[PDB]
């Protein structure tokens, strides 16, 4: 049986969610998550499966387990014709792809957010990605300045007030759009800051130099983001290691380009003279 | 799109053959003809051709001629005998690629997708590999006409075959610089390969030729890769090129100082493995 | 302009050569790096960047020149190279 | 204590992480504990090995730095050198005896 | 004096003051004399 037995079994996990039970919760959606090739008839139910699997991955930290689950309540074939409870459907695939955490699933995540036709209808959510995708982004004072504002405004303030409402759930993306925003910064300059100033740095983050250096701690001991900071001279720097054989191992790269690129013209030339000084 | 060709000794001597069956013409005649074969795994293969028969007039050299009928009954009995056997292209003799060599493409490209055409040699002289072969590519483009269409040279090898290598090994009989010790790549490409480096030095000093005298477009499409080359000329010595240079150097000559050290050990445990052949020998035999 | 020699700019020279700012050219030059049009590396604490890919312009018939001699040269010292290959790996191979 | 010892030094490595050199009066403070038994403590790691770098006793700077060197390159075609004058001595025992 | 004169040492006195300064000179390996002390004996090996 494809639909009742379902219907019967996705009910007691909000039961379960009476209990703050989320650890039988994804057991008793680990039955359902591998029913599908059913998308005939199930109108709302799959949608009652996605909006009871909003927070078993909503409570802990899971802002990625939300991407599929958010593009998937974009699937739904009735969604496109309800365009104000679509608006929100807008807000809701667009309100994790900054709060999933730095990944290849994100930096192509922002591509398969990217190129639709019907998502850029608001013009502030082209920006916002195209924001991440773009060069150095203007700290987070000239940012909630320019965006903390529309989240009330439009036809979409719902999922945005799912960012307002709660104070500690909202706080967290308070705090995760302001480690988007931190981090956003740090990656940059990591990438073309071969030695910069350590005030330098905190003042391109607007705060201490003290939780400056918590935010490259939890980086570097994370090695996502090497730094070798100073507390004598404030003199940090960004991959600096020691290069015992890349230097003569690029130089011998720097050859083989070079090969390559005396080679591109030699046959390229042949023709140039056979099209004046052919006949 | 097409990484490269094979060609093969086969229809390598199989234009040359049909070269020399032409030859009594004297005068004047490409040969041009019909190439055929595979491309698997975007790799250009060249197994059989046969030749057209082909004439021109050098007043109005805009007119040229295949006999299709010729070319439908024997490549008919080509399929018949090898249905694995297909087209792949065409070929002329090119000594400096005549000027019906645009449309000769365009004139049976409704047989082959990639029709690629085949210059060859007949004189066979040069420093390198006198086996050419180009490519169809069309532009609306830039500035020459606003219908423009020039061939590109794709890189051209000759394949090898199982099959073809007791032939091409036994017809050699001459001379083969085999034994690939210490010395086989010094003469194959550092004997050779500066000696390569001359001719693609002395290349772009062919199309520098135009300085003030030369043919009348200038450059537009030549300066960039002139520019990157000198931009991309090497790093200089004044850092850890000589350091680590001297480093890696001064690792590699331990390896050469140990090789030697064991060999004349080795060469020594010999000699005591004669004079036994020796010492106990003299009294013995006498 | 400058050569591969140093090809090594301060912002004090961008500050005088564009007379903009201190506080302005790494966002300038952030931009071109983004864009791509200039490859070099920024330092911070010592004021220059260290630029090395230029986006390749036109020319006239007078850098053909200097590109012509810097070229000519170059011939004789693989000649010259050459020949010590010659000379001394003659008997390895005649 | 055993696991406040692995424990103290799991800290230890930590915070010591991401510079090259530091004064011992930000990582009493940042690790909140004294000068004393961090300075000995990290002579400890210096003395054991386990830790690597240098300590001073004017204001003291631990000064950090790694690189893993060369070594299979020099030893391994150093024991070949023992084994083959042990060959010749062997050379003694077919050559010397015999002609 | 003549002891930086003939080779031997190299650093400076404060001729003046009277230390004699010596400076600290590591990393003979990248200096390109162990390659000589090699190719003088790897060239006699050869021979040998």
């Amino acid at each position: 049986e494809k639909k009742e037995r379902v219907e019967f079994i996705l009910e007691q996990m909000r039961l379960c969610l009476a209990v703050k039970d989320y650890i039988r919760t994804q057991i008793i959606s680990k039955k359902i998550n591998t029913k599908f090739f059913q998308e005939e008839n199930t109108e709302k139910l799959k949608l009652k499966y996605y909006n009871l699997m909003i927070q078993l991955d909503q409570h802990e930290g899971s802002y990625l387990s939300i991407c599929k689950h958010y593009r998937a309540i974009y699937d739904t074939p009735c969604i496109q014709a309800e365009s104000e409870k679509w608006q929100q459907a807008l807000k809701s695939v667009v309100l994790y792809v900054i709060l999933a955490p730095f990944d290849n699933e994100q930096s192509d995540l922002v591509h398969r957010i990217s190129g639709d036709k019907k998502l850029e209808e608001i013009p502030k959510y082209k920006d916002l990605l195209k924001l991440f995708t773009t060069m150095e982004l203007m700290r987070w004072s000239t940012l909630v300045e320019d965006y903390g504002m529309e989240l009330r405004k439009g036809s979409l303030e719902s999922p945005a007030t799912d960012v307002f409402g709660s104070t500690e759930e909202g706080e967290k993306r308070w705090k995760d759009l302001k480690n988007r925003v931190v981090e956003h910064n740090i990656r940059i300059m990591a990438k073309y800051y071969t030695r910069i100033t350590m005030k330098r740095m905190a003042q391109l983050l607007d705060l201490s130099v003290d939780e400056s250096e918590a935010f490259l701690s939890n980086l570097v001991v994370n090695k996502t983001i090497f730094a070798k900071v100073d507390r004598l001279a404030g003199i940090i720097n960004f991959q600096r290691p020691k290069d015992p054989n890349n230097l003569l191992n690029d130089w011998s790269q720097k050859l083989n380009s070079l090969m390559s690129l005396v080679n591109k013209t030699t046959h390229l030339i042949a023709k140039e003279e056979m099209i004046h000084n052919l006949q | 799109a097409v990484q490269k060709v094979v060609v093969h000794p086969l229809v390598l001597l199989s234009v040359v053959d049909h070269f020399n069956r032409i030859g009594k013409v004297g005068n004047q005649k490409r040969v041009v003809g019909v190439l055929l074969g595979s491309w698997q795994k975007k790799v250009l293969d060249v197994s059989n051709s046969f030749a057209v028969p082909f004439d021109e007039d050098d007043k109005d050299d805009s007119v040229w001629f295949l006999d299709h009928d010729y070319l439908e009954n024997m490549y008919g009995m080509f399929k018949k005998v090898n249905a694995r056997e297909r087209i792949v292209g065409w070929y002329h003799t090119g000594p400096k690629l005549h000027k019906n060599d645009i449309a000769i493409n365009e004139l049976m490209k409704r047989y082959c997708p990639n029709s690629v055409l085949v210059i060859i040699d007949v004189k066979p002289k040069d420093l390198g590999l006198p086996t050419e072969a180009y490519i169809s590519v069309e532009e609306v483009h830039d500035d020459g006409t606003p219908t423009s269409k020039t061939f590109e040279h794709v890189t051209s090898e000759i394949g090898a075959e199982e099959a073809e290598e007791v032939g091409v090994e036994h017809l050699l009989r001459d001379i083969k610089d085999t034994t690939v010790g210490t010395l086989s790549q010094r003469i194959t490409n550092q004997v050779h390969g500066l000696k390569g480096l001359n001719s693609k030095l002395l290349d772009i000093r062919s199309y520098l030729e135009k300085v003030a005298t030369g043919k009348l477009p200038i450059n537009h499409q030549i300066i960039y890769q002139l520019q990157d080359v000198f931009n991309l000329l090497p790093d200089v010595s004044l850092q850890e090129f000589v350091k680590a240079f001297y480093l890696k150097t001064n690792d590699q000559m331990v390896v050469v100082y140990l090789a030697s050290l064991i060999r004349s050990v080795v060469a020594l445990h010999n000699l005591i493995n004669n004079k036994i052949a020796n010492r106990d020998a003299e009294k013995k035999e006498g | 302009t400058r050569p591969a020699n140093h090809r090594q700019l301060t912002f004090e020279e961008i500050a005088k050569s564009a007379k903009i700012t201190v506080n302005e050219v790494e966002l300038l030059v952030m931009k071109a790096l983004s864009v791509g049009l200039v490859k070099g590396s920024i330092d911070e604490v010592d004021k220059r960047v260290h630029m090395t890919w230029v986006q390749p312009r036109v020319l006239d018939l007078q850098q053909i020149k200097g590109m012509k001699d810097r070229l000519e040269f170059w011939c004789t010292d693989v000649k010259s190279m050459e020949m010590l290959v010659e000379h001394q790996a003659h008997d390895i191979l005649t | 204590a055993k696991l406040y010892d692995n424990l103290l030094e799991q800290n230890l490595i930590r915070v010591i992480e991401p510079f090259s050199r530091v004064q011992i009066e930000h990582i009493s403070s940042l690790i909140k504990l004294s000068k004393a038994d961090v300075e000995r403590k990290l002579s400890q790691m210096i003395l054991d090995k386990k830790f690597h770098g240098i300590l001073d006793q004017g204001e003291g700077v631990l000064i950090i730095f790694d690189e893993p060197p060369v070594d299979k390159t020099y030893e391994a075609a150093l024991e070949t050198i023992q084994n083959m004058s042990k060959v010749v001595d062997s050379l003694y025992n077919k050559a010397k005896k015999l002609t | 004096a003549k002891a930086i004169r003939d080779g031997v040492i190299e650093a400076s006195i404060n001729h003046e003051k009277g230390y004699v300064q010596s400076k600290e000179m590591i990393d003979i390996y990248s200096t390109r004399e162990p390659q000589l002390a090699f190719h003088q004996r790897i060239s006699f090996c050869l021979d040998i």
